[PDB]
């Protein structure tokens, strides 16, 4: 009887979570990838002088 | 029924509440944001010397050193700046599927179908590289491994399990279970306090390294997951699959955020990696090419064409200066 | 790690000998070898170099064309065959290991040396002083100057820092710039810019007395300094 | 005359075709790293030989036909260039044949006997022999050795005015054109016998195509020279025909060697 | 423009290149053979008869064979079969003793792979001392109605061999080499040696266009 009891306990653990709405999550990633953009070579490549490659 | 009924009603009501409280998708909030344009990248360096399919590759923390493993049973540590081969480690088993480069830079980890994670010491007094340790205990093949520190590493296996080891003692400190299919990829969080792993059960999940408990599980997928990676802030992660789709999830909303698919794409994704800003999601496909996806717009921002076989592994430096891509055509290419 | 030299002795002018160096405790085949020398209380002087694989053999202009350096990887042995020996070839000769790859230390280990007695362009580096009194616990600052800029396009300033303690062979302290070697206390530090270079010691101890030597590796021949002595 | 114009036109067209085909072969081979093994080493050597036979030997043949007053030694140089490049192409064909023979007869040990170093040593040897054979005339064997007018410096450049026909007959044709043909014949016969004993008409068709093209395109002009050496006569149109046949083999080689590998066909179609 | 130390680093890199080339050469003269089959199929019997992943290295008539057994992998998720491209052949073992349908579906699976369309398959029915005594219990119809031939050893065994051959869905590219002779006789390795020789010869021929 415990074989499925542990599975349902795992589901319950997955249930009680501080759920943060998806739109809130998207804004956080947008802000993080905007604040680290000026220093992203692959996105804004460095002039050839400094470019180690 | 009570246990089956309890499980069904739980899952249904949690998922229904999650859907109801879901506000909008990733694209809906970034529609006003301008795109990146075409990410035209040139092959600055081409690392020749591997004589078989390249399976795994990991950048060093200095953003200059690389480690790559090939089907020829060889682990080559490259100086990407000059294409100078720094080290050539002959692996004990030629069937190696994963690589890791220690954050300190003193060790490298590898392994594969031998069910063992071998750790080699680079900074020895004898001038060579030796096998520091071998971690054993996994029953299925070795899918991925990542150093947490110089003495603590985390591993995934095809036994539907992950393992947190203590390299000094050689015993697995924690065993993480819950998957029903082969676990194919794990990513370590920036703070090295959690991790996320996807399995052949077409599900991903976030596992806490300290308590050994199953923190979260994510679903909404058709096929197996072969690649997983964190957003640079450790607040999300992207997965790649045989579905021919890549999916970005958040570990707080507990719901899938975005899908990365195109109609002309018919085959799976072998590797996934993020830009230093997390603005470009680089994905290696079975179509012999690597696609760059706008992580917020889901559009294809470019293509790293130039590989004559399947692109098996991706990697981005810690400073974001260059991207390494390894394919079955036996060549690594650095792009900038 | 162990490098033991042999073949020294007294030799009349016009003779020839062969200094030998036996190695034990490291991957010798992957190491290049340097032959250095120190004349009686005059200072270190580079003699020759042979790279890993015998693909590059360099000799010092002072003895360029006279002398030869030979490798034996299977036997883990180094030879320096000296043909004509003038009265200036009297010195204690050192066998040194040196491995070159990104991040490596190319003078980690010196041998104990062997003595040879004989009967009776190049970058110049100067050590400002030769003797400096000091007491334990008082920080010291050695310095030396160079002719050219050791700073190469790589960004590496190929200036080294060895310390030779009384009655024992030299020991590496710094291998590019402040990059402390393996096994050296953290108190020793290095710095400099282009031509003027300094070595700082905080909390000097009784084992820090000896002669400090600054060498350069930017171009051959390798040139040492006179040697700055520390008194107590 | 009409014959001269027709010969020049056909020659230039054939040379352009040869250059285009060999350049396409080189492009295909270099684009795909999977096509960089022993057989493709031999094929690209043949491709360079044919590019040389199409780029220089074509204008050189046109110049030789015109017979401009261009001094003895410049003319001899042009003829020797022609000879070296054509013999290089023939030697490349022979090398391909020998490589196929080794593959068939060495079986598993082939890869253990055929290393890259030996491949470059065989290709270099072939090209060195080609250069030696084609530049031999400058070391004494030429028409000047028999001319009674030792003071003749400027003359109209005609192939028969510099190159002794005896050299082209006894040395060039009988030793470096006929011998390759006979040995390739024997090699391909043995290859077909072995493959039949192991197992087939596709291989026979390919081998017959190869042998027939080589013989048909190198025997006509050789017999023309042989007759011209034994005091006979040959219509000028026949001479043009022979030259065109050889320079047409130059362009035909790519279609019969590189195009028979499925990998090469797939790469070409992809491009 | 190289510094005194970059030249030594380049020399070390060139030495490493030489070592990589000379070891890849050594790795390119070796016959790689995958080993597949169902449980209790003689896999354990064959590996001992033969002269996680288990690698068996053995030399026969100057040919060095690496036989890779992946039977220990308890997950049937084929996430690594693509790692066995370029192998000279697949040795698939079956036992004449509905496990036969399991073997048939496994054989169809291996042949159908996009990764093995060019690799020949060596099918074995090795043991011949217990393959006859149990045929008299009942005909080949306990789970195979279609068979209507003589219920003897040679007839039924040949029928089963032909029916396994029939699953080859494209006989144009690859070939099947079948084995029957008793395992007691020391012919199991010899047949493998012949099959790999034939495979290598045909690969060489199909490479110079002589195919
Ligand atoms: C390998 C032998 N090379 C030749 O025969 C070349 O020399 C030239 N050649 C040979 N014999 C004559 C001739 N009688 N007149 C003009 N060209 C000739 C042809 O252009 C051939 O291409």
């Amino acid at each position: 009887i415990a074989q499925a009891r542990k599975l349902v306990e795992q589901l319950k653990m997955e249930a009680n979570i501080d759920r943060i709405k998806v739109s809130k999550a998207a804004a956080d990633l947008m802000a993080y990838c905007e604040a680290h953009a000026k220093e992203d070579p692959l996105l804004t490549p460095v002039p050839a002088s400094e470019n180690p490659f | 029924d009570q246990l089956r009924q309890e499980a069904e009603q739980l899952k249904n009501q949690i998922r229904d509440a999650r859907k109801a409280c879901a506000d909008a998708t990733l694209s809906q909030i970034t529609n006003n944001i301008d795109p990146v344009g075409r990410i035209q990248m040139r092959t600055r360096r081409t690392l020749r010397g591997h004589l078989a399919k390249i399976y795994a590759m990991h950048w060093g923390t200095d953003s200059r050193l690389l480690v790559s493993a090939s089907q020829d049973g060889k682990l080559i540590i490259w100086d990407s700046y000059t294409t100078n081969k720094v080290h050539a480690i002959p692996l004990r088993s030629s069937w190696v599927m994963t690589c890791a480069y220690a954050p300190s830079g003193n060790y490298v980890a590898c392994g594969g179908l031998d069910n063992i994670c071998s750790i080699y010491n680079l900074k020895t007094r004898e001038g060579n590289v030796r096998v520091s340790r071998e971690l054993a205990g996994h029953t299925g093949y070795l899918s991925c491994c990542r150093f947490l520190d110089d003495n603590q590493i985390v591993t995934s296996s095809g036994d539907t399990t992950c393992a947190l080891w203590d390299i000094e003692t050689g015993q697995q400190t924690t065993t993480f279970t819950g998957h029903t299919g082969d676990v194919m990829s794990l990513s370590l969080a920036p703070d090295t306090r959690l991790f996320v792993s996807g399995a052949c059960d077409a599900s991903a999940k976030l596992w806490d390294v300290r308590e050994g408990m199953c923190r979260q599980t994510f679903t909404g997928h058709e096929s197996d997951i072969n690649a997983i990676c964190f957003f640079p802030n450790g607040n999300a992660f992207a997965t790649g699959s045989d579905d021919a789709t890549c999916r970005l999830f958040d570990l707080r909303a507990d719901q899938e955020l975005m899908t990365y698919s195109h109609d002309n794409i018919i085959c799976g994704i072998t590797s996934v990696s993020f830009s230093k800003s997390g603005r470009l999601l680089l994905a290696g496909y079975d179509d012999f090419n690597c696609n760059v996806w706008d992580a917020l717009k889901a559009d294809r921002a470019g293509v790293l064409a130039g590989h004559d076989n399947r692109v098996s592994c991706l990697g981005v430096t810690d400073d974001g200066m260059a991207v390494a891509t390894g394919s079955w055509d036996s060549f690594l290419k650095i792009w900038n | 790690v162990q490098l033991v030299e042999s073949g020294g002795g007294l030799v009349q002018p016009g003779g020839s000998r062969k200094l030998s160096c036996s190695a034990s405790g490291f991957a010798f085949s992957s190491f290049g070898m340097h032959w250095v020398r120190q004349a009686p209380e005059k200072g270190l002087e580079w003699v020759a170099y042979i790279s890993s694989g015998s693909g590059t053999i360099y000799y010092a202009d002072t003895v360029k064309g006279r002398f030869t350096i030979s490798r034996d990887d299977p036997k883990n042995t180094l030879f320096l065959q000296m043909t004509s020996l003038r009265s200036e070839d009297t010195a204690m000769y050192y066998c040194v290991r040196s491995i070159y790859y990104y991040g490596s230390s190319p003078f980690d280990f010196w041998g104990q040396g062997t003595t040879l007695t004989v009967s009776s362009s190049d970058i110049v580096m100067t050590q400002a002083t030769s003797s400096v009194p000091v007491t334990p616990g008082e920080s010291v600052s050695i310095s030396c100057r160079s002719s050219k800029s050791l700073l190469h396009s790589n960004g590496n300033t190929y200036l080294y820092w060895f310390l030779q303690r009384p009655g024992q062979s030299p020991q590496l302290l710094i291998y590019r710039m402040s990059n402390l070697a393996s096994g050296v206390p953290d108190r020793f530090s290095g710095s400099g810019s282009g031509t003027a270079f300094t070595l700082t010691i905080s909390r000097l101890e009784a084992e820090d007395v000896g002669v400090y030597y600054c060498m350069q590796h930017l171009e051959y021949p390798l040139t040492f300094g006179a040697g700055t002595k520390l008194e107590l | 005359s009409w014959t001269s114009v027709t010969y020049i036109t056909v020659e230039i067209l054939i040379g352009l075709c040869a250059i285009v085909g060999n350049v396409l072969v080189i492009w295909v081979v270099k684009l795909n790293p999977s096509l960089q093994t022993t057989t493709f080493y031999f094929i690209v050597s043949l491709a360079l030989a044919d590019i040389a036979v199409g780029v220089l030997v074509m204008p050189l043949a046109i110049v030789i036909s015109l017979g401009v007053t261009i001094h003895f030694y410049s003319c001899l140089f042009m003829t020797c260039l022609m000879l070296i490049f054509t013999h290089a192409s023939i030697m490349s064909l022979l090398a391909i044949a020998v490589d196929r023979y080794l593959r068939v007869k060495l079986t598993v040990r082939y890869r253990r006997v055929t290393t890259q170093r030996r491949i470059w040593l065989a290709l270099g040897l072939c090209w060195l022999v080609s250069f030696l054979v084609g530049l031999t005339p400058m070391f004494g064997w030429n028409m000047k050795l028999s001319s009674a007018d030792e003071n003749l410096t400027f003359l109209p450049c005609r192939f028969r005015s510099v190159m002794r026909m005896d050299y082209m007959v006894y040395f060039s044709f009988f030793l470096w054109i006929l011998v390759p043909l006979v040995v390739m014949c024997a090699i391909y016969f043995d290859i077909f016998y072995i493959i039949r004993n192991r197992l087939e008409f596709k291989t026979a068709k390919s081998l017959l195509l190869v042998l027939f093209l080589f013989a048909l395109c190198w025997l006509p002009l050789s017999i023309i020279n042989c007759i011209l050496y034994f005091d006979g006569q040959v219509p000028q149109t026949v001479l043009y025909l022979g030259i065109l046949l050889s320079h047409a083999n130059s362009m035909m080689n790519p279609i019969v060697y590189a195009y028979k590998i499925k990998k090469f066909k797939e790469t070409y179609l992809l491009i």
